[PDB]
């Protein structure tokens, strides 16, 4: 059997020309479902707190993306930043400084195709949107968290910046997940949905253990795993280029608007990711 | 013609540190010669900064732990583009 969000997306270990960078909490990279795929960079710039728990956020994200066993694109290599700390709490100004960390380490390495994987959302944010702009403009493909907050993604950052790929979450019966008393954010600033609700992976609790979790950050890795997917594939892809391959192979109009505002209904992409056959 | 801005959620702001925002094509050695600059100014008026990072590669510009009191002097440095007020991000 296997996990229902790796068979949602399928209509080979893939995505091994492709880098994605992960900007969340620190990682347990010894966990047996990441060791050896997840680089541990030395950057590191949190906040003050109001290591099994510490570690929880980053490390099933980076199992999502390349975990051997329930991982999206398995052949991806993964290079880790720290700008959560164990709350999962970051400053805007701690993630401007791990993106321009980013830039930097590929103009003195360059490698392939880079995937930056923004699994966080504070308020609208003028300086976070032009950083990720930036950067996309530079060459750099970013995928975001649409946000949990069932609301328009419009009105947080990274989610609102229009060069990054934008990522709302379904679930199992592709409808919009909720999450306690709140949920998927939507809107026009979503570009596309993906399984976001209980996907098994990697748990920091110990070596081999697995839990299953739910939010935007794991459609979001979802969506960075099939573009590392795509691009290893296609590595000569535009953004442009790579934004119109996910619109054509996900999924569309299986996700019932009634549960999105009325307003939001038409301005919300019915788009659910999937890989290319 | 600088402006400022501050998270509108605002339990997520993060007073006292300051995102300074420079013209694009900036240069980094005009970034530093501006917090400087910002630094001087301060301390004539009684109060202590501290720049906490300097930008370049994406954005020019730098990161100030400051008082807010200086925001009006801040706008007026050259090369400024606008002013941010730090805020919170979440894990989601």
């Amino acid at each position: 059997s296997i996990p229902w969000n790796l068979e949602r997306i399928t209509p080979p270990d893939g995505g091994s020309l492709v880098e994605v960078y992960l900007l969340d909490t620190s990682i347990q990279s010894d966990h047996r479902e990441i060791e050896g795929r997840v680089m541990v960079t030395d950057f590191e710039n949190v906040p003050e707190e109001d290591a099994s728990k510490c570690d929880s956020h980053g490390t099933h994200l980076a199992g999502v993306v390349s975990g051997r066993d329930a991982g999206v694109a398995k052949g991806a290599s993964m290079r880790s930043l720290r700008v959560l700390n164990c709350q999962g709490k970051g400053t805007v100004s701690g993630t401007l400084i791990g993106l321009e960390f980013i830039r930097k380490s590929q103009l003195v390495q360059p490698v392939g195709p880079l995937v930056v994987l923004l699994p966080l959302a504070g308020g609208y944010s003028r300086v976070l949107n032009a950083a990720c702009q930036r950067l996309a403009r530079a060459g750099v493909v970013l995928v975001t968290a649409a946000g949990n907050f069932r609301d328009d993604a419009c009105l947080y950052s990274p989610a609102s910046a229009p060069e990054v790929i934008t990522v709302g979450a379904t679930n199992a019966q592709d409808q919009p997940v909720t999450l306690g008393t709140l949920g998927t954010n939507f809107g026009r600033c979503v570009d596309l949905f993906a399984p976001g609700e209980d996907i098994i992976g990697a748990s920091s609790d110990c070596s081999t253990c697995f839990v299953s979790q739910s939010g935007t950050s794991q459609a979001a890795a979802h969506v960075a795993g099939i573009a590392a997917m795509m691009l290893s594939a296609e590595p000569e892809l535009t953004l442009a280029e790579l934004r119109q391959r996910l619109i054509h192979f996900s999924a569309k109009d299986v996700i019932n608007e009634a549960w999105f505002p009325e307003d939001q209904r038409v301005l919300t992409p019915n788009l659910v990711a999937a890989l290319p056959p | 013609t600088a402006t400022f801005h501050r998270c509108a959620k605002d339990p997520w702001r993060l007073p006292g540190t300051y995102v300074v925002v420079l013209k694009e094509e900036t240069h980094l050695s005009q970034s530093e010669r501006t917090a400087r600059r910002l630094q001087a100014q301060a301390a004539r008026r009684g109060y202590l900064t501290k720049i906490l990072h300097v930008f370049h590669g994406l954005l020019p510009g730098f990161l100030v732990k400051m008082s807010g009191d200086l925001l009006e002097l801040a706008l007026k440095l050259p090369h400024v583009d606008y002013i941010e007020e730090d805020s919170s991000v979440f894990a989601q």
